[PDB]
């Protein structure tokens, strides 16, 4: 799983082309993040 | 291929608008398109202005931030408006200090974050915001849409509540009888009950990559479009490149004013990643023409390496803006829609291919493959056909002197050993008027220096029926496809083509 | 009443008048605090959720409702169902105080889902691709020491198919054990809510009390249920502390393929939204393979059309059938053939010697003198003998052609095949499996019959 990344087309030379611009399981992120220490 | 030659085409058109706009004269749809290579500044200037563009929805605020002490680097005229600010400031100081944190936090994450979108109020007021985020390359966009002043409890129940529409919808989805027009009406059903706008239709792209509306579901005081052909280049090709990553559109209002993006940087910002990208200006003159103020569209993807086989459009008489989670719910509900039209396309291939072996045995058991009952027109798709030696005509077919004279023809300029053609007087044959609109395409397959087996069929617009052109407008599409398809039928599959040559050898 | 398990609530009460029917006895303690009013219990704006979830028609389009107790103010999630008598809310604590972490959950619940089904959508025919990447997904979104999808077969008895582990832990993939492992009680209890969850089997379950009632109420639907004395034992053996199987249906009316089992070596609570996403998650991947499932028995369809074809074309260019690439043995899944034509006989693969094949030719003319049997046992088909045929030939297939000529497909037992490298445990349960189809081959299937009578039909 991951966080989608977006593509831009562009004509370079003589062609139409798209030019674009983990360890840890899901879990592991969910308690990292949805974590309330930060509201003593 | 056509789709990458349609670009040009795309290019001619947008320059044409832009001139007409320019002298302040009407857009002449019927002639631009009849008389419509290209430099390479012209491309280049149609897809900078349709993804660079400069212009957003005024349903929300964007601003653009760089990843390095959180300075805004751009933002949209409306943006103080709502957030009730300058370019190089901080846009932690414009929210609450838990915004702010989990703000930092979709900052911090890499190659996926959880909070995102992140639910943030503003300081000075309180507002609540969806905030959502992605990268470009300058910094990260983040679009602002407000939210609704009520409870936590009531905006969970909210997605819930989209969320068991959506599985229930997909449900009705599996349990349904081995037909994909069952399915596309199921799902056009439960889609407009999911959302609730007033006409929903699903749109499927053909091999000319021209559309067709093949489901529909409005209230009963609006009128009908299921059955409607129109041409390729009303959608153009950047657009369709832009639904396959984003993969539900949404325009809430074609008549409000769009916001200025304001803006070191050496280029305008891209906003091919954002929602808030606003419509072009002749797409909201089509709308403003058909009477839809509101519109959102769904990407039908299949695996064909993903294919967009077509889409799902939703029209709505007056504004309309739906929440994040029901689009949520509604992408979901396309990705089961997706899996199940894969999976039945390939079905219906494996029993097409079935169903051809069969008439294939049939009549290499049993000029007996015309005087019976599983002939020589069940192998393909086909108005009619014949078998030349004496003539054997069977169906639409030309008569022994038309067919003479074809045959000479393909003698003279081909010698070859198969035909395949949607239109005889674009292949160049002299006596096409002759024929009319019956005998329009043709299929040859050669047996030896003197037999022949022939497979006509007639033009598109025979099983085409609509109940109804300067101005853009559905009657004009119609209209102008109608001009595209004058003496071209339908165009011959690679299938059918595999199966004459089948029976072409087994045969010889 | 029954127990539950310790990390939820369970209060039952009147859909009418809103009273305590009864409750598990955990409660009281749990929410800060008989035939009382719910509704003096939480706050307001969770009283009026509870009123239009009970009003609602299909209660189960309201089920995750966010509730919060009136002496304590902290969340909640509740689950209802209706029983037969009244309704059950199912209170789990919610571990997020934070309503905009809340609302960013929930919302995301769905885009992991979407995202992990994305990946479903990427897959181009493969059941085992399929298998594994649904099984990868479920380990990134859960975090699980282990997950496996468990195929139930036409006899009921279920195979690991699929498997992701810790490098540390053993291998499953390939292991059978007997259908009597999964009481059909619980198999017809996955139509129903299609998600078991075990937190802790070592933990003391929570009796429910319930008040001058008829006769007691099932809790066969709610999720706090606590397990039965043979699963906790069985996984307290097996080495795993937590469980969570999720039903795979497809068409078929309804019918179960299978689960996706997760074990963990402790006791784990996955959070609700990304269980939630594990379901979204499910749905779709028991519609990709219900569809998968078609195709390949369309292409199978296909794939036997043709060998029975390049059959007839040599049966008519009699004996040659038997002699040539193609040949009888490639109509069915069979380790050996056999062909008896004038007296001649002509084996492939493994097949009993001539004098064996005369002795079970008599055998058929004493007692099925007819078309021709199928069984998956010869020794228990009648045949007096089935000694001297070991364990290489098991399962015969007869069609008959004359009185004297015959088709013969024979198929080994059922452990030739079975290739897993290794008290309620998984190695009693396999060898018990190999106990049970001792000299028993695999099923001959329904399809694999009708190919057999095609062929027969046209000599
Ligand atoms: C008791 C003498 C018999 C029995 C009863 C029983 N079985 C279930 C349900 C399950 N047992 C499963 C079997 C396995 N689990 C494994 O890990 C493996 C192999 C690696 C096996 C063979 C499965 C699958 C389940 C799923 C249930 C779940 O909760 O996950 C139950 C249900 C009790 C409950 O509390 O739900 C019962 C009572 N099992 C035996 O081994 C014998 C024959
Ligand atoms: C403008 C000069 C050229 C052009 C541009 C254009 N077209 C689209 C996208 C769409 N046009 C559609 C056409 C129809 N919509 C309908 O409901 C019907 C009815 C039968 C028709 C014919 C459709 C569909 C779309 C997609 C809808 C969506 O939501 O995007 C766009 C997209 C712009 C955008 O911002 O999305 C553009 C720029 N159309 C023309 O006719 C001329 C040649």
């Amino acid at each position: 799983l991951s966080d989608q990344e977006y593509m831009e087309l562009v004509f370079e030379n003589g062609q139409i082309l798209a030019k674009g611009q983990r360890t840890k399981s899901i879990m592991d992120l969910y308690e990292a993040e949805y974590n309330e220490d930060f509201m003593k | 291929s056509k789709a990458i030659q349609q670009y040009t085409v795309d290019a001619r058109l947008h320059a044409v608008f832009e001139q007409s706009g320019e002298s302040g004269k009407s857009f002449d749809y019927s002639q631009s398109l009849k008389t419509t290579s290209v430099p390479e500044q012209q491309i280049t200037a149609y897809l900078s202005r349709i993804q660079r563009g400069g212009y957003i929805q005024p349903f929300g605020c964007m601003i653009a931030v760089d990843e390095s002490s959180f300075r805004i680097i751009g933002y949209s005229e409306n943006a103080r408006e709502m957030l009730g600010l300058a370019m190089g400031t901080d846009v932690r100081s414009l929210f609450t200090s838990s915004s702010s944190i989990l703000l930092e936090r979709a900052f911090v994450a890499r190659e996926i974050t959880l909070l995102n979108p992140v639910w943030i109020h503003s300081k000075n007021t309180g507002k609540p915001f969806y905030a959502i985020l992605h990268r470009i390359d300058v910094g990260v966009v983040i679009d602002l849409e407000p939210a609704r002043t009520e409870d936590p409890a009531l905006s969970i129940a909210g997605a819930v509540q989209s969320q068991k529409l959506a599985v229930r919808a997909i449900s009705q989805l599996q349990a349904l009888p081995g037909d994909i027009k069952l399915l596309c009406d199921t799902v056009v059903e439960s889609v407009r009950d999911l959302t609730g706008y007033d006409r929903v239709m699903v749109h499927k792209f053909h091999e000319d990559e021209h559309g067709e509306v093949v489901a529909e579901s409005k209230r009963d005081d609006l009128e009908p479009y299921i059955g409607l052909h129109y041409p390729a280049t009303d959608i153009p090709q950047a657009s369709r490149f832009l639904f396959k990553q984003n993969r539900v559109r949404m325009i809430v209002d074609c008549n409000a004013t769009p916001v200025l993006v304001v803006q070191r940087l050496t280029q305008s910002m891209c906003l091919v990643g954002s929602t808030l990208r606003a419509p072009h200006g002749c797409h909201s003159q089509y709308m403003a023409n058909m009477g839809s103020i509101a519109s959102l569209a769904m990407a039908v993807i299949i695996n064909g390496s993903m294919r967009l086989w077509g889409l799902v459009v939703c029209h709505h008489t007056s504004s309309r803006c739906i929440p994040f989670p029901l689009r949520y719910a509604c992408e979901f509900l396309m990705q089961a829609f997706g899996l199940q039209l894969n999976m039945e396309l390939q079905l219906a291939l494996q029993m097409s291919e079935k169903r051809v072996l069969r008439t294939q045995t049939l009549l290499c058991d049993m000029a007996g493959i015309v005087t019976q009952s599983p002939s020589i027109m069940d192998l393909v798709k086909c108005d009619g056909a014949a078998f030349l030696y004496k003539y054997y005509p069977l169906g639409v077919a030309p008569s022994e002197v038309q067919i003479k004279d074809v045959v000479e023809w393909l003698l003279a300029n081909h010698a070859s050993t198969g035909l395949s053609t949607d239109s005889l007087g674009d292949a160049g044959y002299p006596g096409a008027a002759a024929l009319g609109d019956a005998v329009c395409g043709m299929a040859v397959a050669y047996i030896t220096k003197r037999d022949f087996l022939f497979w006509f069929r007639s033009h598109t617009a025979k099983e085409i029926k609509w109940g109804g052109g300067q101005r853009m407008h559905p009657r004009s599409s119609f209209q102008a496809f109608l001009e595209v398809v004058k003496s071209r039928s339908q165009p011959w599959e690679t299938a059918e083509m595999d199966a004459i040559h089948s029976l072409q050898l087994i045969l010889r």
